[PDB]
């Protein structure tokens, strides 16, 4: 009996290690017309993560949060920096799965950059 | 100028009674006199019967046009 | 980093060097108050004068001070002396800061909620720590005493009335509003407002009605005329309900019956006249003989006591809890022994 | 036959039905103007057959409690779409064979 | 890229630089998004 | 609180430039040793902590966060000599087999390059009425006067392709229709397969520098009157694009702005740096050893280039005995080995020879053991159990029996209101082993409480501080939510493989049957699931959030999934005993008496909220009797 | 001390005090417990926003009036109860620019610091000498070269 | 069929031996069953099977077993896991000095394993119990290994094995373990006429349809397993075994 709750996350694609929903069951849920049960079981339960995008460009591996300053929380900034553009503005958060952030960071090994229109 | 279905489809009823049940939960103000039940869906389904759910629905046409229907206006089937 | 080396050392020349180090581009004062707050665990009076000089040098540091009060609280597992000295220094800070008293009061009342719920009237070290902190805060309330009453009403309505099955946090309001008739009168006005408003949930209304009954039935500084007026307003609300027509109805009926049981002598004037106070026997004849039967939901010992008294005179978890007379016998003696009235319902 | 159904699924995943009752793809492309040439559903067409019309002529009042709205206002106004069924049934008495 | 031969339909969409606007049900669960199915075929408003 | 509201409304991808990734990277590796001998990750190596952390306890040395808060940082492997790009090697060969070295143009006729330039700027707008009109006017302008002297443009083609682009400009976003992308992929495919073949150069009228390709790693030029190096290929193809950038960028709508006026550069066909993926996206690996093979060959290249840069001998443009051609001091074989290792990095079918390979990114992405089928379209899910189904009939058709080995582990987060309190008060008092309901509660500001099952004071402490916002935050954003157990009305979502039609997943109301370890279904359900009771095992998905319960009541419910999508026949009935029992009860011979009719009717019904109304006798005298039709 | 409006803080749009009173629109992620009694949720969120740095309104606010919402239909998202709005608000803001004149109230005097206040609330850090002399020194006006906005609810000016 | 496999359970070291406690001989059987002496190792138990559709949990290849009869010993069994442990084929670091042993004063193995590293005999084991502890003699660093199986097992016998000469060091052992494995719900039965049932519901004995002779049944079999399967042979076997148990006969 493979009952699952707060399952352990692996290293690549930190999702349940777990019980499998399955690619053919997606099909039946789409046939019902239940987009939110499907959004729950795919996005909300397995591999939900936030991602920070520079909304002008749209890249996901372009932000770089700085280290905290050696002033020891004396005007600690803790901001994000699109070092492609050196600007610390409109780094907005989006909600994309972590396997998509592996697809973006593995097309990035293939010299392929993916814009996002936010 | 709104020419779409006068009736509330099943997917409309699902999203309305889901969001309104989360707009009953998360300590949100309940808008009907009740007897003491504890399930948000039964509250949100007894509010649909009493024409109390104030939601506007943006029924997107494929162009990008949207009509604004109120839940009060749409005839729900019995 | 120079501030971490200097501030970890703990007199007058060090205080002047501290002023020279905190003038000095005041951005760097963010770790200094945290390092002083880590040194809270004599020297405490020197810390008081130091914090006075730092926080009166610039006006932005009292507006900055409250996350340090949230974070640097010594834990519940820490001993009695540390918590006692911290609450004593925090009440001293509440003395010399007129603006920051509300944050201090809500922090102390939340922490005493967490120490009250953990000690559920003994079936024991945390109960003695609760006793020491309650006696210190009540000694503070005795030493100080309208704005204090306003802050306690606000944090009462934000914290304690949603908190069910309380045992000791309502004692602070109980000893505060017993000092003046107007404070208890405004507290009864606020409780009747929370019971009267239909937009509030019924659980809050029943907890407020239980607090109404517990305050009107177990207080000695309350006059009789205020109790008569509050019971008359409650019975008028019961008549407004029974004119056209359940939960807060039962809570108000249990509060009125609870007040009548614990004030069996004061609800009658003289030996026997042609009519008693507000026609209370005819009131019970028109309430009990209704078709709603409120005696089933109440506590059956209270119902049997009420039946015995009315014969001699011719939801449920929200109604279970009551403020408890027994406590820790270390430090809550000299507060509870003055204004407590005798139990057992002997007549 | 995992392969056939997988291919027909991923070539007909997008074809949802729109508020103007025309079946469209995931890019606005018009496939059909009425779904299935009359616009109906496959579950809800079971009792529209002439063998099951006496089930719906008896049991006539059991249905008209979720269906009160065809003796009162805002519906039951056929007079714009009933002129066509006098026109078509009038044209087919002057032109018998088409 | 999800159907078959995920390396050629990646390579053409890198050469031609293709957009999609994310209205396809296979596409909008690669990214986190509600499928425009029955309960994605509108969005939901409230007055005030 | 603290959640994204910024959505996405479109995606697009094209190649990085060689300058963009240099300032999107962080650290250069330069050390071919992926792990040390002590056990630590290697210092300035491939699992370096200057990239993402190689475990869950150590932190990153670029942004100081642990494994839970970071996402890794890109490094890069510097390449001292240029290799080809393994994605676009085929189109590079087709831009050399259709071009020549004498004149840096392409050997295609210019009667059709102008047509394709003239149409693929129309279909960028997506007019599509005039992809036949442009070839009609091309044929008419070519038949009324033959003119090969028209070298750059034609005025009669460009009048239309500047008329229907300046006019009808607002529809630059309605180009995603199937009829537009079908036509543009068709025209570009007809170009690359029909007008890009090797022919004698008609513009320079000289001999042809023929190129030819073998085993996806080697370009060889010929002699007009031989290993084509990628440095000379950069120096050749860059001149080709500086001559033909007006057309070779509307084939390649590349990096940005659809390649308008020579935007797409010859920088993506050629690579002098390999960006590594982040360290946490390759767990401790098959993809690290490909990069180590590349890096060891780079060490060999530096060993060769330190000896070819001698002040005695400088031939460039034993101590290393392991390279192949020990006769000549050139060693093109090392450089083609480096380009072959880069092919091993990006794929494993462009390699045909090297046995020390492990699969690259195509085999990670493509097939059913890939991403788009194993991890991106069907995911391993949480809050779902699996067990063997068994027959049952004294629960409803819209019901499932659930054991109390699943209702102690399957947890639903309920938002604490002042409306549904005093039920979650009892479900913190019980504690996580007792089922009227129990808990694993999380507080306001977002840390779990983890109430212990051995004590009781540390559970009533939580059971009284529930509704009170005892945090003291400046903004109230959210409430406490109690991880409630599953109770006797909740929907579980029930799955039986193969999921071949729409009633193969349904929403069944839970019913916690005590002392059991199997799931239970009514018999009407085991025809839609096509179940056979003989070891069939189902998945019991449990919707955590709250809009996963609304379609679960209204849409995915068993009650409305009575018909089949195929033709609309019923897929729910009563199977074996009941067709005999109702054929024998409702026969004309049955006659119950008054005590039995009232027992049968109340076995049929069960605790319905309502007065059970009854018929009258079919036979009133000599005995009150009820026929079996009257019970039904 | 509490910052009230009090006619734009007694009309300090005057000499040696640079500011601007312009409208600003922000983003609203509203808790759904305020679908009746709407205004106190908007001003309960905004009271946790004042007296610090932000992005839409640049420097720092001191007060606000007429907090109204643009558009009558709020944006309930897909799987969400937080109803989303956007509030226009007539803030009273001020920020130091390079080459401006500000307030000054002296606290003490040292060898390297002059402590000047900005409108009685914000602190301006000014070095005491201009590298000429540091012996004799007896409202102050100064110049701003950099700005040092703090983190938690306070604000500073490097002068 | 889980039957009686063999007689020499102690010197055999198979992976899984499915033993059936109390197997019986069939009262109705062919003559070949005795020509080969299949009563040395019989496979199943007789049962008083009624063919009635009494309950409703009794359909689509499922059946009902009396609960009292289950509690008295109907088709009780065992299953004998046997793990052959070597300390140089599985665990291999260096010097091959791995003997089973305990360091004196180890809290992991206190009163749960014996003084030599192997578990006790008769000792019940659960998930997460110590299972063997072995001692690298070169340094002294005694390890431990834990019982990583789900089911409850009882240690039955422990055989210490040398090599083929007789000079091997104490590093091989083969722990044999009983696992009881009674009929739970979801365990499958059958007959000798190819008609599987799955055990669906253990029905309490007072609820069973008792007969006119006093007897309850033992297994209830559905009359809807017959007409699509056409096993007349279960009818004649039922009459035949009833008439053989009533006469002391064994029927051909
Ligand atoms: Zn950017
Ligand atoms: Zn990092
Ligand atoms: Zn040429």
């Amino acid at each position: 009996f493979q009952v699952r709750t707060t399952g352990a996350r692996d290293r690549v694609t930190n999702q349940p290690i777990g019980i499998r929903f399955g690619e053919m069951e997606r099909d039946a849920l789409l046939a019902h017309g239940t987009s939110f049960l499907l959004h729950d079981r795919l996005f909300n339960c397995s591999d939900r993560s936030v991602a920070h995008v520079c909304v002008k460009c749209g890249s996901l591996l372009s932000p770089l949060l700085e280290k905290p300053p050696p002033s020891w929380s004396a005007m600690r900034n803790r901001k994000y920096n699109c070092t492609l553009c050196s600007r610390s503005d409109t780094i907005d958060t989006v909600s994309v799965p972590y396997v998509f952030r592996y697809f973006v960071a593995e097309l990035a090994a293939m010299n392929i950059k993916v814009k996002l229109d936010v | 100028k709104r020419i779409t279905t006068p009736y509330m489809t099943k997917y409309e009823r699902a999203r309305v009674l889901g969001t309104r049940a989360l707009q009953i939960a998360m300590c949100a103000p309940v808008m009907v006199e009740l007897e003491g039940e504890t399930d948000p869906l039964l509250i949100a389904m007894k509010e649909l019967k009493a024409r109390k759910i104030p939601i506007i629905i943006r029924r997107y046409l494929p162009d990008g046009s949207y009509e604004d229907w109120g839940v009060d206006e749409l005839i729900i089937t019995d | 980093q120079l501030i971490s080396i200097i501030l970890r050392l703990p007199v007058e020349e060090y205080l002047a060097f501290l002023g020279n180090l905190v003038s000095a581009q005041t951005v760097f004062l963010r770790p200094c108050l945290s390092m002083i707050a880590s040194h809270f665990v004599a020297n405490f009076d020197t810390c008081h004068r130091a914090l006075q000089i730092i926080a009166r040098y610039v006006p932005s540091t009292p507006w900055f001070l409250m996350p340090i009060l949230v974070e640097k609280f010594p834990f519940v597992r820490k001993s009695e002396r540390t918590l006692e000295c911290y609450v004593h220094n925090l009440l001293r800070i509440s003395v010399y800061f007129p603006t920051l008293r509300h944050e201090i009061l809500e922090l102390i009342i939340e922490k005493l909620l967490k120490l009250d719920v953990n000690a559920s009237r003994q079936g024991h070290p945390v109960a003695e720590r609760l006793d020491i902190l309650m006696s210190l805060v009540l000694s503070y309330m005795k030493d100080v005493c309208k704005d204090l009453y306003r802050d306690l009403i606000n944090i009462f309505d934000k914290l304690l009335l949603p908190t069910h099955a309380s045992c000791h946090v309502q004692f602070f309001m109980f000893y505060l509003c017993s000092f003046k008739l107007g404070f208890a009168e405004a507290f009864l006005e606020h409780l009747w407002k929370k019971l009267q408003d239909p937009s509030n949930p019924a659980i809050i209304r029943q907890a407020a009605g239980n607090y109404i009954g517990s305050f009107l039935a177990r207080a000695k500084f309350i006059p009789l005329i205020t109790v008569k007026s509050c019971l008359d307003l409650l019975v008028n609300w019961l008549h407004i309900y029974l004119n056209n027509q359940h939960g807060p109805f039962y809570s108000a009926c249990q509060a009125v019956f609870y007040t009548f049981v614990f004030r069996h002598k004061q609800l009658l004037s003289g030996n026997l006249k042609e009519g008693l106070q507000y026609l209370q026997s005819l009131n019970f004849e028109r309430i009990v003989m209704s078709q709603l039967n409120p005696l089933k939901i109440c506590l059956p010992s209270v119902v049997n006591f009420f039946a015995a008294i009315t014969n001699k005179y011719q939801t449920n978890p929200l109604d279970t809890f009551f403020p408890f007379d027994p406590c820790v016998l270390k430090r809550s003696k000299k507060f509870i022994d003055p204004i407590y009235q005798v139990w057992e319902d002997m007549s | 036959s995992g392969y056939l159904q997988r291919c027909i699924i991923k070539h007909l995943e997008g074809l949802v039905v729109q508020y103007d009752l025309t079946v469209r793809d995931s890019d606005g492309s018009v496939v059909q103007f009425l779904y299935g040439e009359d616009g109906l559903d496959i579950p809800k067409t079971q009792f529209l057959q002439p063998k099951q019309f006496p089930f719906l002529a008896s049991n006539y009042e059991v249905i008209m409690k979720s269906q009160h709205l065809h003796e009162v206002l805002s519906r039951a106004d056929p007079k714009k779409a009933l002129h066509h069924f006098r026109a078509i049934k009038k044209w087919q008495s002057k032109h018998p064979n088409t | 890229m999800t159907f078959e031969t995920s390396f050629q339909f990646l390579k053409q969409a890198t050469m031609l630089g293709s957009h999609d606007e994310l209205r396809s049900p296979s596409a909008c669960l690669v990214v986190g998004k509600v499928v425009r199915g029955g309960t994605g075929l509108f969005e939901l408003k409230q007055p005030l | 609180k603290n959640m994204p509201w910024r959505r996405l409304q479109g995606i697009s991808f094209g190649m990085y430039s060689a300058e963009e990734l240099k300032k999107l990277s962080v650290k250069s590796i330069t050390n071919p040793r992926y792990l040390d001998s002590l056990g630590n990750p290697s210092a300035n190596g491939l699992y370096d902590l200057a990239l993402g952390p190689a475990d869950s306890k150590e932190v990153c040395s670029t942004c100081v966060q642990d494994f839970s808060n970071c996402s890794g940082h890109l490094g890069h492997i510097e390449l001292p000599l240029t290799v080809y790009n393994p994605l676009l090697f085929d189109k590079l060969y087709l831009l050399l087999r259709g071009s020549c070295l004498n004149c840096h143009m392409l050997t295609c006729p210019r009667a059709v390059i102008h047509l394709l330039l003239c149409q693929l700027r129309v279909l960028e707008v997506g007019a599509l009425q005039a992809v036949y009109e442009l070839e009609r006017i091309l044929n008419r302008f070519l038949e009324e006067n033959p003119d090969p002297s028209a070298s750059e443009i034609r005025e009669e083609l460009e009048q239309y392709t500047t008329e229907i682009v300046q006019n009808n400009l607002l529809g630059s976003q309605g180009a995603h229709v199937k009829n537009v992308c079908e036509s543009k992929s068709k025209l570009i495919a007809l170009f690359w397969k029909a007008h890009m073949n090797a022919k004698r150069c008609p513009h320079c009228k000289t001999g042809r520098s023929v190129v030819r390709k073998e085993h996806n790693s080697k370009l060889t030029i010929t002699f007009p009157a031989g290993y084509l190096t990628p440095t000379s290929a950069r120096e050749h193809l860059s001149a080709l694009w500086k001559n033909e950038g007006f057309f070779l960028n509307y084939l390649f709508s590349g990096m940005d702005d659809d390649g308008m006026e020579s935007r797409f550069n010859p920088s993506v066909f050629f690579l002098d740096f390999l960006v590594v993926p982040p360290s946490r996206y390759r767990p401790v690996n098959g993809q690290t050893v490909n990069l180590q093979a590349v890096m060891k060959d780079v060490v060999l290249i530096r060993k060769l280039l330190a000896l070819m840069a001698q002040e005695q001998k400088l031939p460039e443009e034993f101590l290393s005995t392991l390279p192949g051609q020990s006769l000549i001091d050139k060693l093109y074989n090392i450089w083609i080995r480096l380009q072959s290792h880069v092919n091993i990095v990006f794929d494993s079918e462009m390699d045909k020879l090297m046995m020390d390979k492990y699969p690259g990114i195509r085999q990670i992405l493509e097939k059913k053991e890939g991403l788009f089928r194993k991890h991106m379209m069907g995911k391993r899910v949480d809050y779902a159990a699996r067990s063997v189904i068994c027959p049952d009939m004294y629960i409803n058709t819209n019901e499932i029996g659930i054991p109390m080995v699943f209702a102690t582990k399957l947890t639903y987060p309920q938002p604490v209101t002042p409306w549904n309190v005093q039920e979650l008060r009892q479900a913190v008092i019980n504690g996580p082993n007792v089922h009227p309901g129990a808990s694993m509660v999380i507080n306001e500001d977002g840390s779990r409480t983890a109430l212990s099952a051995v004590d009781m004071t540390q559970r009533e402490a939580v059971a009284k501080q529930l509704l009170t916002p005892a945090t003291g935050a400046p903004k109230p954003q959210g409430t406490k939510i109690v991880c409630r157990h599953v109770k006797n009305g909740d929907i579980l979502l029930l799955n039986r493989q193969p999921t071949l039609h729409r009633p193969s997943i349904q929403a069944h109301r839970a019913r916690i049957l005590p002392e059991e370890k199997v799931l239970r279904l009514h018999y009407a359900n085991c025809k839609a699931y096509n179940a056979d009771f003989d070891g069939d095992e189902m998945n019991a998905h449990f919707p955590q959030s709250e809009l996963g319960r609304a379609e679960a009541y209204v849409l995915a419910c068993t009650d409305q999934q009575y018909l089949v999508p195929k033709d609309g026949q019923p897929l729910a009935g009563l199977i074996q005993d009941h067709m005999v029992s109702g054929a024998s009860m409702t026969t004309r011979g049955c006659f119950f008496t008054r005590e039995h009719y009232m027992e049968l009717v109340y076995r049929g019904l069960t605790d319905k909220v309502g007065r059970v109304k009854l018929l009258s006798p079919s036979i009133l005298k000599p005995f009150p009797l009820w026929t079996g039709k009257q019970v039904v | 001390e509490l910052p009230t409006y009090a006619a734009a803080c007694a009309l300090v749009n005057s000499r040696y005090s640079c500011l601007v009173a312009g409208p600003h629109q922000r983003h609203i992620a509203l808790s759904p417990r305020y679908l009746n009694r709407k205004r106190t949720g908007i001003r309960e969120q905004l009271d946790a926003e004042l007296l610090r740095y932000s992005e839409s309104l640049l420097g720092v606010p001191i007060a606000y009036d007429n907090i109204k919402v643009v558009g009558e239909l709020g944006d309930i998202y897909d799987d969400q109860g937080h109803i989303h709005l956007n509030i226009e608000a007539d803030f009273v803001i001020f920020c130091p620019e390079p080459g401006q004149k500000l307030m000054g109230i002296v606290n003490k005097v040292s060898s390297s610091h002059i402590g000047c206040l900005v409108h009685g609330c914000f602190n301006a850090s000014i070095p005491k000498p201009e590298q000429l002399s540091a012996e004799q020194w007896q409202e102050l006006e100064f110049e701003v070269f950099r700005l040092d906005s703090d983190a938690a609810g306070v604000f500073c000016i490097r002068g | 069929t889980m039957g009686f496999p063999l007689l020499t359970y102690q010197d055999r070291s198979d992976n899984k031996l499915y033993r059936l406690q109390t197997p019986q001989s069939p009262l109705v059987r062919p003559s070949m069953y005795d020509y080969y002496d299949m009563d040395n190792y019989p496979i199943g138990t007789n049962a008083i099977v009624a063919v009635i559709s009494y309950t409703g949990y009794d359909m689509e290849d499922a059946m009902i077993v009396n609960k009292a009869s289950w509690e008295r010993g109907f088709a009780h069994g065992s299953v004998y896991k046997s793990e052959f442990i070597d300390l140089s084929e599985k665990i291999k670091q260096g010097d091959s000095s791995l003997v089973f042993g305990i360091k004196p004063g180890d809290p992991r193995v206190l009163q749960k394993l014996d003084d030599d590293g192997l578990p006790f005999i008769g000792a019940k084991l659960q998930y997460g119990d110590p299972y063997y502890s072995y001692l690298n003699l070169n340094t002294g660093e005694s390890f431990v290994m834990y019982y990583k199986s789900k089911e409850n097992c009882v240690v039955d016998n422990i055989k210490v094995c040398s090599n083929d000469t007789g000079s091997g060091k104490f590093k091989c052992v083969c722990i044999t373990m009983r696992v009881p494995r009674n009929p739970t719900i979801g365990d499958k039965f059958a007959s000798r006429h190819g008609q599987k049932g799955i055990l669906s519901r253990l029905w309490p004995a007072e609820d069973m349809p008792f007969t006119e002779s006093g007897m309850v049944p033992d297994i209830l079999f559905n009359p809807h397993g017959f007409p699509s399967r056409m096993t007349i042979g279960m009818l004649i076997e039922s009459m035949a075994g009833k008439s053989a148990a009533l006469h002391g006969l064994c029927h051909d």
